């Protein structure tokens, strides 16, 4: 016997979506932190860039 | 006789008896068979799963 799900010439398809991976729920505990600092503000962090333009 | 037998044959076998349906492999739709999961089930959803070339 042939196996009850096979074939499909119909639906050509279409090309995946970009992935967009969502941050582990399970794995972590909760929000994976970068730099640390005492910010004592809203938040900032231990990080923060900067590009000077022209 | 056959109480005891069957006791004994039982008490043998069941160690090595296991279920193949019992869920142990985590998921994202809560644990499930090994046979249904493999290293592609996504643990949690939107999990990403890059196809890493083996080195
Ligand atoms: C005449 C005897 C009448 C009794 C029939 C016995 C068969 C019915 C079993 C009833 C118990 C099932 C419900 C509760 C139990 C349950 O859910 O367990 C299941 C598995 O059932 C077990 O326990 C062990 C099964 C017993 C072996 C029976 C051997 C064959 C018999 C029928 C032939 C001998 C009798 C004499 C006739 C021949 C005469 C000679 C001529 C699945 O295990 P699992 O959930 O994965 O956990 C694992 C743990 O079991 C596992 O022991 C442990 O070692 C782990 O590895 C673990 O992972």
């Amino acid at each position: 016997c042939s196996p009850p799900g096979e074939t499909a010439s119909s639906e050509p398809g279409t090309t995946p979506a970009i992935w967009t991976g969502s941050p582990s729920p399970a794995a972590p505990s909760g929000e994976d932190h970068g730099g640390g600092h005492g910010a004592g503000a809203a938040g900032a962090g231990e990080t923060l860039t900067a590009e000077l333009k022209t | 006789l056959g109480a005891f037998g069957a006791g004994t044959l039982v008490a043998f076998i069941g160690g090595l008896i296991k279920n193949p349906w019992k869920p142990v492999v985590p998921t994202a739709e809560g644990k499930k068979a090994v046979l249904w999961t493999s290293g592609w089930t996504p643990r949690f959803k939107g999990e990403t799963i890059y196809l890493a070339r083996a080195t």
